[PDB]
Formats: C-alpha cells, structure tokens, sequence
C-alpha cells in the first residue's frame, strides 16, 4: 500500500474554523488515544474530500461547525489532504464545502477544488477541478476500492457492526467490491484470528456462505447467528480484518474505531495478538500503519504499545469547545 | 559445594525468571514463582558471593499482586545472613545508584543483613512505564532486596559504569546496560553515542564483566544487538532477551571474550527452542587461572514436550478427514503423554523417594499443526481440523495447560 | 416485581433440562464471555412477561435448535415467577414447542398455566388463552405491553431508540397508548355526554305541551357532564404537561451528573404539540442539542453525545411513567464510553439505586464483563454474590453462584 | 523528645489514598506527597509505630508510581539503627497466619527496622484476586509493613490480637479489614464473632482496634452500630469516612473512645473535604490517661466549598443564557480569590516573604440547584453550562477545572 501523510481537518466537527490543524501518522501503526473530542470524526475526514462520503443521516451540513454556536452568519470548512500516492507521487484537494446560510435557510453547496501532483522538488502540477471527476480520480490513484474505505479501513464508530444485519443488503453490497466463484479465501483468513484470539469453546469457524450470513459452526452444522448471536463484534473485526487483507490495497490498511466493545479479560487479553501476529507477517509487506482509537487501558497494555512507537496522536479539548491535538510520547500513557 | 577458597569469587547467572506467567491457569499458575524460590534456594546452599542476572523478571511492566508477593517472599528470607559478603566495596557508588539516598550497595548499608547480594538490570518486559518513568525493578530498589544498575536516563546519551568490588587479590569489574529497543541502540552504537569508562589503576588484573539484554538474531534488517561491537577490554557477557538456554559459553576469536546465554527459567511460549532444560550457573572465578563453571540443573520445572508436525506428514489423511485427523493427533498426544509422565516419574524417583505413590505432576503439551494441502494438488480445501480449545478440552485432568494443547497454524 | 425465572430450551440452554435464576433486590448482575447467554435471562424474562418474540427471531428458531442435540420434535418451557402488584404470586409458566418435519418446521406456541399462588398454594389456573396471556399478564404486573418491550426490558440489538429516529420512530413509541388509551375513555366520555346533551331534547319537548312532573329533572345534568368534558381534557393536558415534563426533570438532572460533570450544553425532547387537523391534541417529539441558548438537531450530528444519555432517558422516562414496578434491563450500559462517563456514570449508576431504596422495589441487571465498570458499581456493598453463565464440555450454557468474594 | 522510657507512641492514620488522581497534570501528585510528608513527620518525631486504618491505597491493584513511592517513603523513614523498644508477647504465627512471615519485622535478624508500621486492609485495596492478596500483604512481604487484622471466611470471623510490651505498658491491636456492611452485620447479628482477651493481669492493658466500615450509613442496614462493638476496648479508629474531625467520641455506656482521622488526600468534592484534615499522635501510658496531640497537614490544596441555592435570588429568569452566567462567575471567581488569599498567607506568613512567593493552586466547589421554580411548572429549566465550558474556561487558574460548579436539582 501507499502511506497517507496528511489531511487538513479546518472547521470540521469539533475543530475550530479559525486555525488548521491536522494530525500525523506512524509507522507501522498510529495510535489515537483520549476521552470520546475529535477523535471518533478524525476517521470521518479522509473519505469526506476522497468520494464526497456525507455521513448517513446527514443532509443539511450538520458535520461543519455551527454557526449559531460561534456567533457568526458565515461558517465553512476545508480538506486539502497533503498526502502520499503509490510511486510517491504525493497530491493535494481541497472539499470547498460551507455552511453559508441565506434570509433564513441553511443552503448546502460546493465550489471548485484542485488536483496538484506534488512534485519531490516543488513544481506540482494540476490536472481538472470537477467534483465529479475528483471522487472518480482520488480513488483511482488512491487505489482501495470506492465501496471499502468507508466500510472496511475507515469505517465508523458504530457502522462497525455492519455485517450482522440482514441478507439482501450485504447481497447487494459485495458486488462493488466485485465491481461488476472469486469467493474462496476472504473466509480462509477469517477463522485463525478466530481459533487464535476468540477464546470460545463452542463454535469452531464462521463462513460467509451464499444470504450472506454469519453461519456459525456448531459440530460441522451450521447453527446461524443472524438473530441467534460479543461475538457479533469480534466476527465483524475479523470480517473486516479479512477483507482489507484480500482485495485493495494502497491507502492505509486498517483503521479500528474502538474494535475493543463488550469484550472481557480472557477476550481483552487475547484481542490484540492476532493483530500483532498481523503486523508482525505483514511487516514484509512494504506498508502497515494499524490506526486504532481506544482508551482501553488493559487492551494497550497487552499489545506493548512501548515496543512499536515513540508517540499516540492525542486529541483533547479547549476553554472554547475546540479540540485540539497535542504530541505526547509513547512512555506517558499510564 | 563448601566455600570457594578466600581468594575465589562465586557467582550465579540467572535470568528471564518471568514471574506470574499464567497467573490464571488453575494448574500451570504457580510455575514460575516456585522455579524462582527453586533458584534462591539453589542459590543460598550452593555458597555462592553474588547474583547477577540479565533481566526480565515480571512477565508484563505492571505485574500483578501474587508476582510481588511471590518475589519478595522468596528474596526475602533466603538471601539475608549474619555472615559477611567478603566482596569489599571500594569505589563511591553513589554515582551507579544515583535515583534517590540511597547511593550504595546492599550489603554496605548499616541497615541490611544481606548474606548475598544480586544485580540485576531492567528488562523490556518491566520497562518503566507509567506517568512516573517507573520500572518494577526500581520499586524492588526501594525495599533494598534487589540492587539495580544500568538504568538508561537519555537513550542517546549512554554512560555505562562498573561496579567495583574486593576479595584476596581479585577484582570484580562489572558493566551493566538495561534493556532498550534495539534500534536506538543501533543508534548509539553508529556515532559511538556510548562510553565505557574503564578504572585507571592495576591494569591487567580486573575481571571485566557484562551483562546486556537484547536479541541475538533478528529475521528484519538491523533490529539486533551484533556481537563485534562490544568493547574489546571485556571477558564475558550474559545475554538475556533469548529465552533458549545453553550451558556451553561460545568463544570470540577477536574480541578477548565467550558469550553466554543463561536462557530462561519458566516456558512462556510453548515453542521448539523452549524445549532445552533449564539451568542455573555458576562461575568460579579467582585470579591466576581461567575461572571455572559448574552449571546446576532445575528439578522445579514442570516437564514440557513439544511436536510441530504438520498433516503432511503422516500419510492416510484426506482432506474432508475430520474424525480421522482428530484420532492420530490424539493418539499422538496420547504417546506423548506416556513419553512425558514416565520421564517424570523417573525424575521423581531419582530424588530420593520411589515408594510414595502419590501424584504425578501434569505435562505440558505443545503441538503446533499445519494444516496445509500440498501445493502440487487443485483441492480448494485444506485438511480440516477441530475446535484448538475444545480438541484439548478432553485431555483437562491429564495435561498441565487444559485448554491451549494444540495450535492450529499455517506455513507454505 | 420478578422473583425467578427458568430457562429450558429457549436459545443455548438446553431442552433437556431447566436452570433456574432467582433475582434478588435491588441488582442481580449477569456477567459471562461472549456467546454463553447474559443477555438471554433477559430476552426471556420480557417474553414470559409479555409473550412476544425478541427482535430479529424469526424462522422459529428461538428455542434450542434440533441439529445440535438431533431431537425431531424439541419443546421448551418458560417459568416466570413474580410478584403481582396486587400481590398475587402468580408463576406464569409457558410452553414452547418446535416440530421440526423432515425440511421444513412448523414453530406452535402451546398454552402456559397463568396460576395466582395465594399463601395457601391453591393452584387455581386464572386463564390459559394462548393469545391472551399477552395481554394480560402485563395487566397484573401494573404497567402497559409497550413500556415492557421497549423499556422495562430492551435487548440489545434494538437498544437505540432514545437518542435516535425521532418522528418517524420515537413517537411511534409514545402514540400507541396513552393517546389511544385516554381517547379511549374521551369517545365513552363523548358519547356519554352525547346521550345527556340530546337528553335536554326530551325536557324541552315536554313543555310545548308525566312529562310536567318529571320535566326539569337532568336539565342540570345535561351540563352536569358537559362542563366535564374538559375536566377530563385537562385531565389529559395536566397529564402529560406534569408526567412528560418531569421526565424532562429528570433526563436534565440524570444527564448534569454524568459526563465527568456534564456533556452537550442541555439536552432535552422537544415537546411541541402539532395539532394537525386529523386528531385536534395531538404531540410529536424529537430531541436536540442546545448548544448555547437556541436548539440544533441532535440526529446525525452526534457521538456515542448518544448511547451515553439513551440510557439517561430510558432510565428517566420509566422512572415516573410506570413507577409501580422498578424494573429495568438496563444491560451493557458501558459500551464505547471514555473514562469518567463510566467512573460518574456509576456515580450516578450508584445514585439511581441509592434514592429507589425508598420505594417499593428496584430491580437493575447489569449484565457487561468489563472490569473497569465491575469495580465501579461497586457490589462489594449491595449484594452478595454475582451470576456467571458459562458454556460446558457440551456447549450447554449454565448458570452459576459465583460469590463476590472472588471478584477482584 | 524522645519518650519517656515508659511510653509508647504511635502516629495513627487513615485513608492515605496512595494511587488517587495518578493521571491529571496540575494535581497528580498531592496523594503521595502527602503520605511522605505524614511518613517524614513519624520520622522526627520518634514515634515507636505507626498504625493504619486501611484504604491506604485508592485502588485495589496499585499503580507502580504509588508503591514505589510508598516504598521508597518506608525506607526512608523505618529503617533506621535505633533499637525499637517494643518488646513482642504474642505469637506472631496465629496474627501473620498467612504465610511463613510469622514474625513481625522489627523482630527479624536481619531487619535492624526502627519504626514498624501495620495496617488492617481497606474497602478499596481489600482482599481481591485468585489468591485474595491485598496491596499491604506485599508490603508485608518486603518486611516493612506488619498486615494484620485479615479475615477469611465472612460467616465466622476471628480476630487476633498482636501484643506488644514496653516498660510497664502493654498493647493490643485487633484488625478488622474491610467486609461488606451487611455481612459484618449479619455475623453480629447471631453472634459470630470472638474477641481473644489475654487472661493474664486483668486492667494492665490497652486494646485498641482499627476498624474500616461506615458509621452513620444512609441505607438500611448497611452501617457498623457502634454500641457492637465489646465493652472492653480502650479506643477505635474508624476509617472508610473521609471528613476528619480532631475531637474523640466518647460513650458513656460503652466505655471507649472513638476516633475519626478522616484522609490525607481530598477524594469526592464535596462538603465532607472543606474541614481541616490532621493526622493524629497518641502517648498511652498505663495508669494515666491518653494524651493526643493532632498535627495538621501542610502539603494539602485549599479547598473551602459553599452550597447556595440559585432560583433563591430574584432576577433569575430561567431562560437566559447572559443572565445566570454572570452572576455564578461572580461567585466563583470571588471565591477563587479568596482561596489564593488563604494560599497566599498560609505559604508565606513564615519569614519566606520577601519576594512573592509561588502558589498552589486551589480546590473550589460551588453547589448551585438549577431545579424548577417552586411556583410553576415551566417546561424548560435554567440553561446552565457544564464543565467543558464553566470549568474548561478556567485553566490556569483553579486546581479543580474540571468540577469547579454543582449542577443538581433537589428532589
Ligand atoms: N437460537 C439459538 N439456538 C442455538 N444457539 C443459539 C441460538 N441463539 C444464540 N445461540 C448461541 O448462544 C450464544 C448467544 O448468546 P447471547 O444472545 O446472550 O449473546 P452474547 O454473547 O451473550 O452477547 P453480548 O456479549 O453482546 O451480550 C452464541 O454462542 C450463539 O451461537
Ligand atoms: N454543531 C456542532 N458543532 C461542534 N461540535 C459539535 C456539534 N454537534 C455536536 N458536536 C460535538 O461533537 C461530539 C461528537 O463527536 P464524535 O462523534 O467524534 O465523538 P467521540 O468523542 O469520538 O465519541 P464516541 O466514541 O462516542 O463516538 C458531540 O458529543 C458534541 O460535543
Ligand atoms: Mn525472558
Ligand atoms: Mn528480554
Ligand atoms: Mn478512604
Ligand atoms: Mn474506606
């Protein structure tokens, strides 16, 4: 894959409209700590200017700051997004969304943006401005495919629970990723974790059989959890830490908001050495960065989080209910 | 043994004691804590002058309340005697144990009645960790039955300094560098960030010795400690972070100096190289000839067996066996079991005992399973095995570790 | 109340044999891993209460399922004990069957034995309808079918109405009663009005001319129930302008205690009565964020400020709106929350229970396994002991009476 | 001074809370700083011991700041060469009857310990794991702590004594460590509990016992009644209250004192830490009464609380924003004044005031009810802020920033 250097959070969710800033990355894993400031809408900002991905449940521009509570009739935000590409070809776009507000109303539109090549001397070069043609090409040299970054690497906080819904809309969503029998090994990586990290001593390995299910194993019949499922979240982790290992990879690899709910000690204990196991066999691969965000005390300390970084991107808040990210270094987490 | 003669310095070479270790297995919870009091008291009767070890002695950097209590109690009453620790103290300590007052050795203190003293250094399991820059070995300083050396304050800036001791007409010279993550001690090591003060009197005639704590062989590029880049002036080095144990001491033909690697004392992972005995040295050193080891076994460690043997192997299996695969692995524990608990049982019987027919302490168990179709084969699907836990389930009652008997993995 | 409960083939447990929980006041926590059933004590507990199938079990299978033990026709039986607020001990047992064909099932539900046990155990079977024991067994219990299956007792995989679809689902809660159970007694009280109000007709007819003597006599109660109508509409205004507005009394007060102090500026539900002209008095909610003096719409603009005060209101509402039996499911309470929004969440956890100590009964079963909340509840003052269901050598989920002196 | 060859001392303290508030940058230290500080103050004062009312750790696993700082402080301050004159009668094997550290370490060969320190466990660091370890267990082990007073079975419980001889003097000190309310309830309840009384010399001994459960407890049948306790004891500390007062409990049906030591560090804001908090020194001497001598402690934040009623004062119109604000922050930063004043003078009043001298910031608590007015029933309350913006608005300024406000309604 390709790393993902910055983006440029200016006057989003809790981020003031007044100052740029964005927060860095790590290698070969970024980790997010703090108190639930920010953090959980950082994953929301990548995807925002890469496809146009407006969170569900959102028409009106809720995710800019409000107006109202700074006191002004004119309120916007930007995403520029100096980042990486696959021959380090690095580029820059900038979402011109706002919240411009009429007589009374609340108006929703865009402007033009940009599509610079950043250059390894200087001398960038742009290509075409439209919006249209932004979210056809930001994919095309971002490479994962338009339908995982915002389920798969950088999903929500609570979208994370996806697959354990109902048959006809996982049907229907696996064929993006198929972009139209290539079914055989995204269920092959989906049981090591399991026998590994889920101390369950009942169910021997999920499948994802054609109504895509969550069939579970019982004494080789399969005993369905769609509506008779702490399981539902680890099966969805792993489905998730399958399929951004099978298909796409160039931007990212993974971004876990909080994969760590409703799992206990002799769970907790074990979740993240699969993920260690992961980092440690794909280390040879020539890009990793595990983004996680949790305030799990006895789930960092068991991935020895001294033994991978110098530094967790911290987020916190101000006097004037703008959270702002701070550099603290990896030994001060207690 | 008796006592060394007055001009012999003894002393013992223990690491990785890893205390509290599956603290939550029912059968294998008290492993390491009884293997540790095992060395203390092979430690105490063996007339022994010092202790060193090569760090790592709780498993995790905050280790839990039975490990402590377990530490404590054994360095509690088995190290402090009303006789002396013939190693007279000549140098001013104050500079080595700089944390707080107290700015000498154990033993010097007129507070202690310590019998036998034991260095140790802070190991990358219980690095310091916290709010404070805290290591588990610092809060055993503070009660005094410990001595630690080779705290690191800046990683760049590294400032190594001996301890120097005296007995008849040996001196003890002894360098100790803490644990650190081996790249910024690849760092160091590139701009020479590191310095090695050596004592400026009677050159020629002190024992130089070290004790460092990192890996041994890395499979990424330059992530390790390499062996040529310690100072030439050294005469032996206790490699720790390699829990494989060794008794032999492999010579440098350039560097005026044999390694050592003590190994380990408890199986933390169940793998191939955690299946050599466990020992405990000790190092006889005197000056005018070459000092002498006598390494001593453990009789405190719970048997371990251990077979990575993929289904490839055996032949007779097809790839939808499920039944089939089952009955020879468990077969093959069963064999190994026997294996297992008639070497035990001889090992119980050659202490002395052979008519109490009482218990037999349980195996732990280790296979590791590759199931993986040949390559040469189309068959989409592999060799089926069962539940790792549920496939060991049946052997609680006969096997130390009830649950995690088998591991399930792959390799091409 | 709720005094006991068994299980016997209704998810993992088994049909073979029954296991039987006995809550205890004030809290019974259920912790477990995941996949042994926590959460099915209570899943079952608000079916042997009101009859109804929790959500997204449909194809029958709630019960054991045949494949994992071979049994052709598998039945179970589901055996509530409670306290009725009469004062009935009425042990509701139920019956569930399955007769599994050689491919396809019929799922029929047999009749129970609704018994009220006196204090003479005179086992007298009060009704035995199978479609009626539904119906009634909230009845006894003193609170509507629909604070049951939405508040009293809430399963998981639906446990985020509060702080979510508002109109076109929130509501949906509040007007299937009250606004269709007051209208009730307001179209009797028309009618009965309506019947008296042409009753003046039969007065006033006499006298244009028995009839003379017998004249005047309910010319008074014509308007004896006129000015009675609304009598009963300010019955209904006073109602919900009290009882709506002390749950708002309430989701302030829970809410200014919780987030290491608070969290978004106030939240409240927007109470604005939209009278459209389909029903005259009417309602429609919503909830939102006031942040600094005016509203901001709350949905699609929040965090999980959500989860953390869809309990505040779940717990606040049925704190007042159906008061008579303190039981609630609030059950994995702590789920992607920080730090202090679970230290002062059971502050206020601890709160709740210690001002319901007054009342009748509070039952809480706390059913999480993360030992942060474990210590923060604290249950080294409140109870005794503590149930773990765990699964066996046969994947048959039991219950223990594991004691709190092991918790750590 | 020293005392006098007939006299015993002993600091007693309470609720310590080593491990409380590890993490916040301004104030993440005043717990253990204050256990030095009373730990210093044993240290020149020749105490011959030092007892513990439990709850010396805030949390049941300590943190390794805490115990190092806890050890660290031990050794400072216990170890020594002074030959402690507390001559043992028991047998230390049936009180330490844990392990094989049966005897008490001022009494080891190898321990020349100057101080002994002992302590019965507490409700938040009690008896909690596999093993039912507690945190001053280990520090039983490391030979500097004696803890004692350990229960292990709820139904029966069974309290022995360590006796310790002095001169002409002789001392008891029966532990209770921390079970839950109702179970000690209950096991008075049918009388499941003994008390070993010494047969020997009747009226030459002082019985003193350390007790860890609450006083006045607001449920039911949740508090420890006082009248329980036997009729032989000479005193009784009582730990698990965090409001200190300097003065005893006497009973005059009873016959023994009581004492409430209160903390060292300020836990729950709340009225309960606005009170001076000491930590107490006793000199028992037989055939003359107990003298106690309470010392204040001096590393503590200001902290003075006031709890007014907001819907009280006219004006308040309950649907204003930049009307209410005003007049709460009038309050609290008068009251912030006030506090760096106290600061101010407690600091520098000492001959150390020719510059002006650095300042703690201090503990503010201001409880307001922003319930509804008593007349009406409006549908919307008082629009009052919260701590992201009436405590996050002053930083710098206030050691408390998170809680400065109290925001409840009365029922
Ligand atoms: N109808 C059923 N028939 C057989 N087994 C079932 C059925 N429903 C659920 N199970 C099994 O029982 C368990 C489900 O238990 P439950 O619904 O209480 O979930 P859980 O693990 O306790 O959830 P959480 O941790 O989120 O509360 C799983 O192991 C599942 O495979
Ligand atoms: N219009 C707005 N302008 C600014 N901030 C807002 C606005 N609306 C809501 N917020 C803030 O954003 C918060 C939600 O942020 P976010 O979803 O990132 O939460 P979080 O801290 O990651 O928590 P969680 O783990 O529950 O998702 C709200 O609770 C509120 O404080
Ligand atoms: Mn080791
Ligand atoms: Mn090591
Ligand atoms: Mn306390
Ligand atoms: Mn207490």
């Amino acid at each position: 894959m390709s790393a993902i250097y910055k983006l440029s959070i200016q006057g989003i969710r809790s981020f003031d409209s007044n100052d740029r800033e964005t927060i860095e990355f790590g290698k070969p894993l970024t980790l997010i700590v703090g108190m639930n400031s920010g953090k959980t809408t950082i994953i929301e900002c990548l995807k925002y200017a890469t496809t146009g991905d407006l969170p569900p449940n959102s028409k009106g521009g809720v995710f800019i700051h409000d107006p109202k509570i700074t006191g002004e009739k004119d309120i916007r935000a930007q995403v520029k997004l100096a980042f990486t590409s696959a021959n380090g070809l690095n580029m820059i776009v900038t979402r011109n969304i706002q919240l411009l507000m009429k007589k009374t109303t609340t108006t929703f539109k865009t402007l033009e943006g940009q599509l610079v090549a950043i250059n390894n001397s200087g001398d960038r070069s742009t290509l075409s401005t439209r919006s249209l043609e932004l979210d056809a090409q930001v994919p095309l040299y971002l490479g994962v495919p338009k339908a995982i970054l915002e389920y798969v690497i950088f999903c929500h906080q609570e979208d994370s629970l996806w697959p354990l819904s109902e048959p006809s809309n996982l049907k229907k969503k696996f064929d993006e990723i198929f972009q139209a029998l290539k079914m055989q090994d995204i269920n092959r990586i989906i049981d090591e974790l399991w026998k590994r990290t889920y101390s369950g001593t009942d169910i021997d390995t999920i499948k994802i059989r054609s109504n895509y299910r969550v069939v579970m194993y019982k004494q080789d019949v399969e005993l369905d959890m769609r509506g008779r499922c702490g399981q539902k979240v680890l099966a969805s982790i792993i489905i998730r830490l399958a399929l951004s290992e099978t298909f796409g990879a160039n931007c990212g690899v993974i971004a876990l908001d909080q994969p760590t709910t409703n799992l206990d000690e002799e769970n907790i204990e074990s979740l993240a050495k699969s993920l260690h196991n992961i980092i440690n066999m794909r280390r040879h691969q020539k890009n990793f960065q595990l983004i996680v965000i949790t305030h799990d005390e006895k789930f960092l300390g068991h991935m020895n989080a001294a033994a991978f970084t110098d530094h967790f991107f911290k987020v916190k808040r101000d006097d004037r209910q703008k959270s702002q990210i701070e550099w603290v270094d990896i030994n001060r987490v207690t | 043994m008796d006592y060394p003669d007055p001009d012999t310095i003894r002393i013992l070479i223990t690491t990785d004691n890893h205390v509290g270790y599956n603290e939550n297995d029912p059968i294998t919870g008290d492993d390491s804590w009884k293997t540790f009091h095992e060395v203390m008291m092979l430690a105490k009767n063996n007339n022994v002058d010092m202790v060193v070890q090569s760090g790592d002695l709780f498993h995790v950097n905050k280790p839990s309340k039975k490990s402590l209590y377990q530490v404590l109690k054994t360095l509690r009453l088995c190290c402090m005697g009303d006789k002396p620790c013939e190693l007279e103290l000549l140098s001013d300590p104050s500079q080595v144990f700089h944390y707080d007052e107290f700015t000498n050795v154990n033993y010097e203190d007129p507070n202690f009645n310590i019998s036998i003293p034991v260095f140790g250094i802070s190991g990358n399991h219980d690095d310091a960790s916290g709010d404070s820059l805290l290591c588990p070995m610092d809060i055993l300083h503070a009660t005094g039955l410990i001595n630690h050396f080779g705290k690191v304050i800046e990683s760049d800036k590294i400032k190594v300094v001996p301890l120097l001791f005296q007995k008849g007409s040996t001196k003890l010279a002894l360098y100790g560098l803490a644990a650190v993550r081996d790249e910024r001690l690849f760092r160091t090591f590139k701009d020479g960030g590191v310095t090695f003060e050596v004592p400026t009197m009677r050159e020629g005639e002190w024992f130089n010795l070290m004790c460092v704590h990192q890996n041994h062989t890395g499979h990424t590029n330059t992530a390790f400690l390499p062996e040529q880049f310690l100072p030439d002036f050294l005469d032996m080095v206790i490699w720790g972070h390699e829990h494989e144990c060794i008794p032999n001491l492999v010579h440098n033909p350039i560097k005026n100096f044999d390694v050592l690697q003590p190994g380990s004392s408890v199986a933390t992972s169940l793998c191939e190289a955690e299946a050599q005995p466990k020992y405990v040295f000790i190092l006889d050193i005197k000056y005018g000839e070459a000092p002498k080891m006598t390494p001593i076994p453990l009789e405190t460690i719970r048997t371990f067996k251990m077979k990575s043997i993929s289904l490839q192997d055996v032949p007779h299996l097809r790839p939808h066996d499920k039944d089939a695969t089952s009955k020879y692995l468990i077969e093959q524990v069963e064999e190994m079991i026997r294996d297992a608990n008639e070497e035990t049982k001889q090992k119980l019987a050659d202490d002395g005992e052979g008519d109490m027919v009482a218990e037999l302490p349980k195996p732990l168990i280790r296979l590791r399973v590759d199931y993986s179709a040949p390559s040469n084969t189309q068959s989409p699907i592999d060799y089926q095995v069962e539940n790792p836990r549920r496939f060991s389930n049946r052997f609680v009652g006969r096997v130390a570790n009830g649950n995690n008997v088998v591991q399930f993995y792959k390799k091409r």
